[PDB]
RNA sequence: CUUGAGUCUCGUAGAGGGGGGUAGAAUUCCAGGUGUAGCGGUGAAAUGCGUAGAGAUCUGGAGGAAUACCGGUGGCGAAGGCGGCCCCCUGGACGAAGACUGACGCUCAGGUGCGAAAGCGUGGGGAGCAAACAGGAUUAGAUACCCUGGUAGUCCACGCCGUAAACGAUGUCGACUUGGAGGUUGUGCCCUUGAGGCGUGGCUUCCGGAGCUAACGCGUUAAGUCGACCGCCUGGGGAGUACGGCCGCAAGGUUAAAACUCAAAUGAAUUGACGGGGGCCCGCACAAGCGGUGGAGCAUGUGGUUUAAUUCGAUGCAACGCGA
């Protein structure tokens, strides 16, 4: 797929930044 | 931790310097019971050449050798979790490690003093007796057995 | 044998080997070796040692020409990346620095579709 | 301690079941089926209860060790698949395999094979036969089983179904060539049960005819390679084309004698006339 | 008539779009030097590559594809989407101060255009990737993941296809309605001293009040209070299927039912089991030791054999020197 682990990565965008 | 220290300074014994002599009960030690082994080493080695054939001069480390360990268990914690990991034996641990353990079976086990006990339990092993030399062939089983996880 | 005096060791680490070359500064090898040239065999014995182990057989072939500094090179990851370099330095080596070579891409080709274990 | 039975099951006529498998089968505990619900449909149009196993090749061995700890403690196991017998061509080898060496008593009964059961009528030697089951789904794969048993002489069995019935024939046509007289046995013991035998080429083009010709299951009983030793064998002739593909024609004729110990000439003319 | 909607002047940011150039890294291949038996792969292997010299290292060359760092809940675009740098052509948005036209506006069935990826037609290109496929391994045999290869496809030019969980599951436009914390672009004033303070715009992220909501939750960027217009829905399955019409080279797309059958289908949320998602706290549970059982002979008791009985009960964690 190449591109589901940069979204899985990007989902961690709102674990604890905001 | 990022550091380590190493073992406490502890002065020699100013007898003979034997620091096997000095560990086997300073770990020991309770009930303030210092002063009868200290009273009852010279009063056993003085009729152990009788006794026992020998004199604690240097006979006292003839069967002693294999007790040496070359692995030791230390508890260190990867993979987050706890795990042995068999290292070298390091100073800290290649000795007092293994010496804070022998103690710990011939203690009262069939005398009703550690007048002669201390002694002859160690004496014995130049007879192919004693408890200190088979107490390494436990450490075996967690070395040189799982390679392919350690 | 030429006495040279002066080269690089280049180390290419790897998740199942790891390989040890010595060559000059015009790039002309002299000797080499590998984890799994040393009589070691599969990826379970791939460990550091397999790789201070093939350094060492690569320093002792190495020795009769007579290198004693050596500029050293690290491709890629792998268990065996400093451990080479102690059991080259150990063998009466004079370290001078250490240079990351890795091929880093900059998003030129796909990569391989990755594993699902 | 309880046994294991190995009772077959009708392969499409209900009345072809013996009277011993119906006693087994109402004696019996727990009833190791291939599918739970078509047993069951059968069990019931016989008016018996017990107690179904979903036993599968998917879940085979998982479930052995179940079912032998099942049997250990005393129970009776009856083992069945949707058609036939098990173990051939269904589930039950690792089971079987299991009970056997954990000294386990294995009971089989005798019931419908359809194998035999076209076997008889294929009106083909049967004194000696193999069975070889079902082939490869590949053209590639088909094509070298084929290849690997175009020299046997007994009597061969397959099992085939309407899916690729004409691939299959295709295939044996090239293989086998034409002149191979096969047995095509359909739908036995059903309403439509018809058995053809004709030359491979002949029974093809009979098939073409109507669609309603490879329908349901089937088996094919393929004649042995006759007792003709006139032509060479086969690995000296790969052998020969593959050296001259890579070598000059007349040292891949030497190679190919000096390695096969074959006479030189019969190669060489062989060779000349496939490069002609 | 000028407030809605537009035009002119100045300036601002932007992976907005089309076309042409060019730069660095990397993969593959070709060739040369040094060098010599392994390399590659895996949980372990094997297929594969290698003495006609691989892999490693160096030094040239060819080619295609994509632009590491910057890079960000950052920016632009109506949507789909848009990341090296430069040039040419070109669209939109925003801010200051004016001048101008004077309702020129909003929404839109049909209609027209745009529209990820896959796919199709013609002709090129093809490094890496990769459906299909081949082989290895595994199995009694399979399938399935796993490994080695590998063809379309992926790229370009033209034409067709018009489908996505094409989503913010929120149609477009306008007005009114408590507040905080940011990010990103403007602009006016105070010593811009500067980063700052005072204000004033556009876009955008998070929390939350009233209100709303079945609840979740939304909350000035509304799912709040209203107004204009358009599209769409009224049980579940049948079924976005059949027939017909239209479109398409094809794949198929769009429009779109009925018979028959069921008494449910479904949304949110609550309570507990489950659990290995996880983390945490405990208990010789484990860790580190002490002593035993199992090793051998006895005694007691149990399971079984025999017997006329060897009475019966517990006989997985909770029985076997137990009832007794
Ligand atoms: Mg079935
Ligand atoms: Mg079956
Ligand atoms: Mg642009
Ligand atoms: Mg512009
Ligand atoms: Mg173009
Ligand atoms: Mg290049
Ligand atoms: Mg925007
Ligand atoms: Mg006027
Ligand atoms: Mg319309
Ligand atoms: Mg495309
Ligand atoms: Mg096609
Ligand atoms: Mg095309
Ligand atoms: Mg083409
Ligand atoms: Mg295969
Ligand atoms: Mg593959
Ligand atoms: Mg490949
Ligand atoms: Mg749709
Ligand atoms: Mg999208
Ligand atoms: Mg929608
Ligand atoms: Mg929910
Ligand atoms: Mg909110
Ligand atoms: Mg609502
Ligand atoms: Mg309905
Ligand atoms: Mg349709
Ligand atoms: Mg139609």
């Amino acid at each position: 797929f190449y591109e589901k682990p940069t979204t899985e990565r990007k989902r961690a965008k709102a674990s604890a930044v905001k | 931790r990022r550091r380590v220290i190493g073992q406490r300074k502890i002065l020699p014994d100013p007898k003979f310097g034997s620091e096997l002599l000095a560990k086997f009960v300073n770990i020991l030690m309770v009930d303030g019971k210092k002063s009868t082994a200290e009273s009852i080493v010279y009063s056993a080695l003085e009729t152990l050449a009788q006794r026992s054939g020998k004199s604690e001069l240097e006979a006292f480390e003839v069967a002693l050798e294999n007790v040496r360990p070359t692995v030791e268990v230390k508890s260190r914690r990867v993979g987050g979790s706890t795990y042995q990991v068999p290292v070298e034996v390091r100073p800290v641990r290649r000795n007092a490690l293994a010496m804070r353990w022998i103690v710990e079976a011939a203690r009262k086990r069939g005398d009703k003093s550690m007048a002669l006990r201390l002694a002859n339990e160690l004496s014995d092993a130049a007879e192919n007796k004693g408890t200190a030399v088979k107490k390494r062939e436990d450490v075996h089983r967690m070395a040189e057995a799982n390679k392919a996880f350690a | 044998r030429k006495q040279v005096s002066d080269g690089v060791a280049h180390i290419h680490a790897s998740f199942n080997n790891t390989i040890v070359t010595i060559t000059d500064r015009q790039g002309n090898a002299l000797g080499w070796a590998t984890a799994g040239g040393s009589g070691f065999r599969g990826s379970r014995k791939s460990t550091p040692f397999a790789a201070q182990v093939a350094a060492e057989r690569c320093a002792d072939a190495v020795k009769e020409y007579g290198i004693k500094n050596l500029e050293v090179m690290v491709k890629g990851p792998g268990p065996g990346r400093e451990s080479t370099i102690r059991a080259l330095n150990a063998a009466g080596f004079r370290i001078t620095n250490i240079t990351d070579v890795t091929p880093i891409p900059h998003n030129g080709c796909r990569p391989p579709k990755k594993r699902r274990v | 301690q309880g046994q294991l039975y190995i009772v077959p099951t009708p392969i499409g006529n209900l009345a072809d079941i013996t009277q011993r498998a119906l006693e087994v089968l109402q004696a019996v505990d727990l009833i190791a089926a291939e599918d739970t619900r078509h047993t069951g449909l059968l069990l019931q149009h016989f008016g018996i209860n017990a107690r179904l196993f979903a036993l599968h090749d998917h879940n085979e061995q998982q479930k052995a060790e179940t079912l032998l700890a099942k049997l250990q403690e005393g129970q009776n196991i009856a083992l069945v698949s949707d058609a036939g017998t098990p173990l051939i061509n269904d589930p039950g080898y690792h089971l079987v395999r299991t009970c056997r060496e954990a000294g386990i008593r294995v009971v089989p009964l005798p019931g419908p094979c359809a194998a035999i059961t076209a076997l008889s009528a294929a009106g083909l030697p049967s004194d000696r036969f193999c069975y070889e089951g079902f082939l490869p789904a590949k053209s590639k794969g088909r094509r070298d089983a084929l290849k690997a048993i175009e020299a046997e002489p007994r009597t061969l069995i397959f099992y085939e179904s309407t899916h690729r019935l004409l691939d299959s024939l295709e295939d044996i046509v090239a293989v086998l060539g034409e002149s191979r007289y096969v047995v095509l046995a359909r739908e036995l013991t059903k309403t439509w049960e018809t058995i053809h035998g004709a030359p491979v080429g002949e029974l093809l083009a009979w098939v073409k005819e109507d669609e309603n010709r490879r329908k349901g299951e089937m088996v094919l009983i393929v004649e042995g390679h006759k007792a003709q030793e006139e032509d060479l064998p086969a690995d000296a002739l790969r052998t020969l084309a593959l050296l001259q593909a890579e070598l000059p024609l007349k040292k891949a004729a030497a190679l190919a004698a000096e390695i096969h110990g074959v006479k030189k000439n019969a190669l060489y003319k062989y060779a000349l006339e496939q490069q002609g």
